[PDB]
């Protein structure tokens, strides 16, 4: 019924190695890159009163 | 013209030069903005107001002689301007003014005048020059945690946090025989070497200044102060520097001069120049350029600075100068390298020639708190000339490729891209 499991499995460990791989390191990048947009401060001085 | 030196306990310079008539002596001190805490902010300024203020009168009345002041970063310089035959006179209101007595000039009365005035003076400042402000928060968001980056006038709720007891302090603790000299700008031969030092003719308070725990520092901060009530939008960049007494002091200031200066609404500015301006003027982008190369004895700010009517295209406006810089790093010709070192050569001969008395000292008295004597033009000249493509290549790809940038902005800064975006466009490129 299935004449390819050994390969089907080799080819998806594989797979999920590389995947694993590139999901760990687009984590990483984004916590990067993001790093200094996730941390910029608001002071908010009332201005002038004076149209 | 040339250059004198000698020490004892102080440090005593003149440049005579006899073909001006405006002889300009006073003292210079290497204690400014860099030299206070950011609690004490606006106390030089205070010192600044309070000898401009009142005894103005005194000098006016009992002699002729006009006295200035500045503070740039570290320089608290006292000129005394006067004319050739009547230097003593300054010597001597000025040694009445700093070593004895400073008490009639802190009153109560007069410091809370020059408290107001300062107050009045800042606020004005806060309110309308918008390039000086970008200016200063550029400064204040590059060196973040140091005593380089507080504002050399005062942030505003610092000034009403201190009476009598900061400023003297301040006298006491900098105002010292161990940073200071006594400049001689203007016709005077060696009257100037000889009663500057006295048997007591010195400032008193012998002593040292106290040593800085921080040095400097340069990370990539930005800064934005949107508002839309006004009409343009001022924005500057800049990357790290190199300090006085360094073999990159004049490669810096050439590359800044190879982009040089623009403006728009000016016949004389629109057809000369380099590639940007020619990439500008087809459409309608920005109104004025300085592209400068700050330094000082911690460390240096090369920069840029722009103002644009059109707000949509800021974002243009960045990315062609900041390509034009990547430009420089890879491929310059010889008639460019040429043509910026005969235009910094005029521009010193412009900055370093002029008749005035008062910029002659104060860049003497800059250029030799630190060496110990001033370097001559001529020398500069050749130490010009010896500059090739090659050290302008090394130094940009040194201090440009793939650096850390500071940024700032006010009015309306809708249209600009954050950090990431501006910061990309140095390397992302093809090479
Ligand atoms: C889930 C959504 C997306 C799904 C997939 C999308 C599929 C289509 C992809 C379309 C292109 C996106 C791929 C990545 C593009 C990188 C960014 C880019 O090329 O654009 C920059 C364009 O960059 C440039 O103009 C300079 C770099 C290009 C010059 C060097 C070219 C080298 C060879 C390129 C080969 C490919 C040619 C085709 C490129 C489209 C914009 O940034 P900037 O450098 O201009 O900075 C902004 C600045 O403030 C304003 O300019
Ligand atoms: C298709 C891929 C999948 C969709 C896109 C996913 C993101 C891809 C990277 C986008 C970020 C980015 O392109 O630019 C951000 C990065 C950051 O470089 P940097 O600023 O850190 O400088 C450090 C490097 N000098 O630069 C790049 O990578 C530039 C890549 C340009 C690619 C152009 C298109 C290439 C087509 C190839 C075939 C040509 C025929």
């Amino acid at each position: 019924a299935e004449p390819e499991h050994d390969e089907r499995k080799r080819l998806g460990l594989k797979t999920v190695i590389i995947l694993s791989s590139l999901y760990l390191l687009s984590i990483w990048v984004k916590k990067f890159k993001w790093a200094g947009i996730k941390t910029r401060k608001f002071v908010f001085n009332p201005p002038k009163p004076r149209k | 013209a040339e250059v004198t030196q000698l020490s004892n306990g102080i440090v005593v310079a003149t440049e005579h030069n006899p073909s001006a008539h405006t002889a300009s002596v006073g003292v210079v001190f290497g204690s400014g903005a860099a030299n206070e805490n950011p609690y004490n902010n606006g106390v030089s300024n205070l010192w600044k107001n309070i000898f401009l203020s009142k005894e103005n009168s005194a000098v006016a009345a009992k002699e002729g002689l006009a006295l200035s002041s500045n503070i740039s970063r570290d320089f608290q310089s006292y000129i005394v301007s006067s004319l050739p035959g009547s230097t003593d006179k300054s010597l001597d209101f000025l040694n009445q003014s700093f070593i004895q007595q400073k008490a009639n000039l802190l009153s109560s009365s007069n410091f809370e005048a020059t408290k107001k005035s300062v107050l009045k003076q800042v606020q004005d400042f806060e309110e309308n020059d918008h390039p000086n402000r970008v200016l200063e928060h550029l400064h204040s968001t590059a060196f973040q945690n140091t005593p380089l980056s507080l504002p050399t006038r005062g942030t505003l709720e610092s000034l009403e946090n201190l009476v009598v007891a900061d400023l003297e302090s301040f006298a006491n603790n900098h105002f010292l025989n161990s940073n200071a000299v006594v400049v001689g700008t203007g016709n005077i031969k060696h009257e100037d070497l000889v009663n500057s030092i006295e048997s007591k003719n010195l400032s008193l308070q012998t002593g040292t200044k106290p040593v800085l725990k921080k040095k400097a520092a340069f990370l990539g901060s930005e800064v934005r102060l949107r508002d839309d009530t006004l009409p343009k939008a001022w924005i500057s960049l800049a990357v790290e520097g190199e300090p006085v007494n360094s073999p990159n002091y004049f490669v810096a200031k050439l590359a800044a001069q190879i982009f040089g200066s623009y403006n728009a609404f000016e016949p004389a500015s629109r057809l000369q120049g380099i590639k940007l301006l020619d990439n500008i003027q087809e459409y309608q982008l920005c109104d004025n350029f300085n592209h400068f190369s700050l330094s000082y004895k911690d460390s240096g700010l090369w920069g840029f600075s722009t103002a644009t009517r059109n707000v949509t295209m800021i974002d243009d406006l960045i990315h062609f100068t900041l390509k034009q810089w990547n430009r420089l790093t890879i491929s310059v010709t010889d008639t460019e390298v040429e043509r910026a070192k005969s235009l910094l050569k005029l521009q010193l001969g412009q900055l370093y020639e002029s008749g005035n008395p008062v910029n002659d000292a104060n860049l003497l008295g800059a250029e030799v708190l630190i060496k110990g004597s001033k370097l001559s033009l001529g020398e500069a000249f050749k130490k010009i000339d010896a500059i090739t493509v090659k050290d302008v290549k090394a130094w940009a790809g040194k201090r440009l490729w793939d650096q850390d940038i500071a940024i700032a902005g006010t009015g309306q800064i809708e249209g600009l891209l954050d950090y990431m975006r501006i910061r990309s466009d140095m390397s992302m490129m093809r090479w």
